[PDB]
């Protein structure tokens, strides 16, 4: 029934099928040939399972504009909740692409907030992931506010708390300025696309055509840009990205990062030595940074980060000892280990 | 054992007081005294004893059975609050197994598909605790409303809540005399607050008014935005006016607000509210008029009178199954249990007294 | 009504000057029914909270704990002024022999008012004035009245900055 | 260059008075290749933390995320004003129709194109001005040119006091 209470909850289970399921099945169908996975989905991966936590689940927008109300699909084409990625607290949200074409929406902005709100408050990392459209047109200026909101907060916490942008889905407009304060950026080949001004323009004004790929695409970013930190292969690899970089993160600004105590090596083993002779007796040839580094990381492991954008130097952060470090080292092999600004940068 | 006279006024700072039935009395002043001085007598136990304090001033926590009972209580609530404001409860933590259990589902069947009939609160509050345990602070006082140490997880919380079966579970001034010094008294120590929610009104009266509701009440929604430890509430069903705003919601600044899909928050009881709204049109055809104002009555609670309408913009966190509740609760706190906030310094805040 | 008055005086930085003339507290029934005993208590709290200047003078009779609720030097108050008028007690003469003396009244009982009027005098004589309180330094001093604007606006002159601390909390427990 | 300023000027307290015409952000492949989203973005970065008085007047276009990134309340900016001329929205009314109504406009071949020119006008009458914003309060006062003086001057005085609070860090990571 309807009155009863058996019903009031029967209608809720009603609901939250309805959720879960916002775009058509011919939004996803079309998403999801296109090489990539839905925002319920890219959750469950990053969050270990079981784990997660909704938010705003039912929350859906107050609109006018342009016929805007008339559909009025539940979560607002977000999802975002808290979950715990390898047994420490995170805090996420994914956009939805098949919702409005992942646009945003002063609800959809609010969503937001409530997720880095309750990071900054909690104390641990907002992993946020984008395949947002642009900033949806309808609304009008109340996107272009919403937006704001969580800029002032990117600012607010970034140095507190960790952000991690995933990019698996185009940001156009503002869009791109949250990331960009975003301590790190994690996007993917063919699949993710950041820009501040669309190619049409460009033509328009410079008369210059350009591809989608090469214009904002995410090899494109990663190496001349020099914006972007990262670039994966596919959608599962640029998730586990995300589960490794953190693992060498503090919580917050107020802890250690976490490490594992283990105790190490004193004596000088014999991989120790291939240093003496890394070096080649002439002062021209070059000898990679890469193996100088791996000495001296526990079990020889090194992640890299923006490997393409200034070879000068390689950057990273290794576990000496079952701690956390960090690797600043130039890069004899590539343009003779100087620096430069795209090296200072 | 008895004491008279100023002194009773170190008690009245401290955080809590125990009093044992009958043996133990408190006082301002004597019998002999008020019979000389006012010309109404009165007995000893009568003027202040432990059953009157416990009751009638709301100025005694506890009563106990006999001295060996009191001091166990006393023990007891110790075991709650921290040795100090720099320390965080002794928590013994276990694991939670968040398989939903039998006990669980009892929720989805606590409300009673009446709007008119209750349950007890009681069995609400014990789904959420460890073993069911509950200590009961100030049961005999404004029973409308429940106020508890429990512990989930190992770590010790406390407890706000509406009781139905009381004076119809609303509020009234000395229910929010009594829960709002121990949010205070919580968010002091650092101990978490769990409140659950199902307040109609607080009580109408010409002696409610008089007494002082307008200060009063305030404490409660001034505890609140007050706290900094993690406050967590769930609407079981009745939110009705300001004691939606009042009871732990989103808006002092807790930290998650979970709804029951039986639980409806709204301005006005609807009656109430279509009268004020629609007053134009019952009022126009004053025949067949009155029959409208009851089926409009349905057009109203039926739209407006559940949980989603806030939901929708997010005052509630979120909206789940009446079993579920209990799995909120531990995963919550867990995120919670670091949490901190910020405030411009003052030497004191001027909480209405 | 006065212990807001005093919180709120003391939030802001106000000095607070009061002026103590209570003999005791309402005798009712309702009065401990409605719980005196939390309500009365805010204003010891108040005045022990406050760290603006505290002045308080007596003017006439106080008796018992009420003695100390008026910022009383006990609770916190940096200066404390009593005329020759004021009369600080435990408790009213009268009681206050009532009980002293007690076995001694039962004693003869033949002119019984006469030997127990003559004690509630010899007490009230001999107690029922400042400098008892005065000799222990519960009253900086016993200062006349005539020369009570001039106690008044030197000892602000004095106390216009101080200062107090005490260790950190996030708010009081202050009963409501 | 601003970004740079807006941080120097608040390292030692100078109020930043901040004036808005704004179309968008350069076109251009040179400008995304060089770097923009992580340049810009550093302006938007110096006005949300900013502890100094900040005051914003509108006095031309505010289109696309330009309005945010120019000192704009949204960042945090205490106060803002814009004139009647100010227009704020999403986009440009010629961009912005296409993408809104692209369908209504492909059915007939002909009253097809100049129906565009209609449309363009609709949404530049009704979306290119300072209230729709006023109606939020995204910004505080819509006034007359002359008078933006006026403004500006009670606006400073009344600021002069402001403070406010964030989270303890030892640096910020804004985008170099």
């Amino acid at each position: 029934d309807i009155h009863t209470t058996a019903g009031k909850l029967a209608d809720l289970r009603r609901r939250i099928e309805e959720a879960t399921h916002a775009g058509s099945a011919r939004a996803v169908e079309k998403q999801h040939a296109k090489g990539k996975l839905t925002a319920r989905e890219r959750i469950d991966l990053l969050l270990d399972e079981g784990s997660f936590v909704e938010l705003d689940e039912f929350a859906r927008h107050r609109s006018t504009n342009f016929g805007l109300d008339a559909n009025r699909p539940y979560g607002d084409g977000v999802v975002t909740g808290y979950g715990t990625v390898d047994g420490r607290p995170v805090a996420v949200f994914s956009q939805d692409f098949t919702v409005f074409g992942g646009a945003l929406g002063e609800v959809y902005g609010q969503k937001i907030v409530k997720v880095m709100d309750f990071a900054l408050k909690t104390g641990c990392p907002v992993v946020g992931i984008n395949d947002s459209g642009g900033a949806r047109i309808q609304e009008g200026v109340a996107s272009l506010g919403a937006y704001g909101e969580i800029f002032r907060r990117n600012t607010h916490a970034s140095g507190v708390i960790p952000q991690i942008s995933l990019v698996v889905g185009p940001c156009a407009g503002g869009a791109v300025y949250s990331p960009a304060i975003t301590d790190f950026t994690v996007m993917v080949d063919q699949t993710s696309h950041m820009f501040i001004t669309g190619p049409d323009v460009i033509k328009t004004v410079t008369g210059e055509d350009v591809g989608f790929e090469e214009l904002g695409g995410a090899r494109t970013h990663n190496s001349t840009s020099g914006v972007a930190h990262h670039m994966a292969g596919d959608e599962k690899d640029a998730v586990e990205y995300v589960k490794q970089l953190l693992s060498y993160l503090p919580s917050n600004n107020l802890s250690e990062p976490p490490a594992f105590p283990e105790e190490a090596d004193l004596a000088v083993t014999d991989e120790d030595a291939e240093l003496d002779t890394i070096v080649p007796d002439s002062a021209n040839q070059p000898y990679d940074m890469h193996s100088v580094i791996e000495h001296v990381l526990d079990d020889a492991e090194f992640f890299e980060t923006q490997p393409l954008f200034a070879p000068n130097i390689l950057t990273g952060f290794g576990r000496v000892e079952g701690r956390p470090v960090g690797i600043v080292a130039n890069q004899p092999m590539q343009f003779a280990g100087c620096l430069d600004i795209t090296a200072s940068e | 054992g008895p004491c008279a006279g100023g002194a009773v006024y170190s008690p009245a700072i401290t955080d809590f007081t125990v009093m044992v039935d009958q043996t133990s009395h408190m006082f301002i002043t004597g019998p002999d005294v008020i019979k000389t001085v006012t010309g109404e007598d009165v007995g000893f136990e009568e003027l202040g004893g432990a059953r009157t304090h416990n009751s009638t001033s709301g100025v005694a926590h506890h009563m106990a059975g006999d001295e060996k009972d009191a001091v166990e209580y006393v023990k007891q609530l110790l075991s709650y609050l921290p040795s100090n404001n720099l320390s965080e409860p002794p928590a013994f933590p276990e694991e939670a197994d968040l398989a939903v259990t039998d006990e669980d589902a009892e929720l989805d069947t606590i409300v009673p598909d009446s709007a008119n009939q209750p349950y007890d609160m009681h069995s609400v509050i014990e789904h959420v605790l460890d073993d069911a345990e509950f200590f009961e602070t100030q049961p005999l006082f404004a029973p409308n409303i429940l106020t508890g140490f429990g512990r989930v997880e190992g770590r010790p919380v406390g407890i706000v809540a509406n009781q139905p079966m009381q004076f119809a579970g609303c509020l009234d001034i000395t229910a929010s005399e009594k829960a709002a010094r121990f949010v205070r008294t919580c968010d002091a120590f650092n101990v978490p607050v769990l409140t659950f929610v199902d307040v109609p009104g607080f009580l109408p009266g010409v002696d409610q008014e008089h007494d002082g509701i307008i200060r009063r009440g305030a404490k409660l929604i001034f505890a609140y935005a007050e706290a900094t430890v993690p406050l967590i509430t769930v609407i079981t069903r009745k939110a009705f006016g300001g004691a939606y705003a009042v009871m732990g919601s989103k808006h002092l600044g807790a930290d998650l607000n979970l709804a029951w899909p039986t639980a409806q928050i709204a301005v006005m009881g609807a009656q109430g509210a279509v009268n004020i709204l629609h007053r134009r049109t019952i009022a126009d055809a004053g025949d067949d008029a009155e029959a409208t104002r009851a089926r409009l009555i349905q057009e109203y609670e039926d739209a407006l009178l559940n949980p989603y309408t806030a939901a929708e913009r997010g005052y509630v966190d979120a909206v789940i199954m009446p079993s579920d509740t209990r799995r909120h609760i531990v995963r919550g706190l867990r995120q919670l249990r670091t949490k901190r906030e910020s405030l411009p310094p003052k030497k004191h805040g001027n909480i209405p007294l």
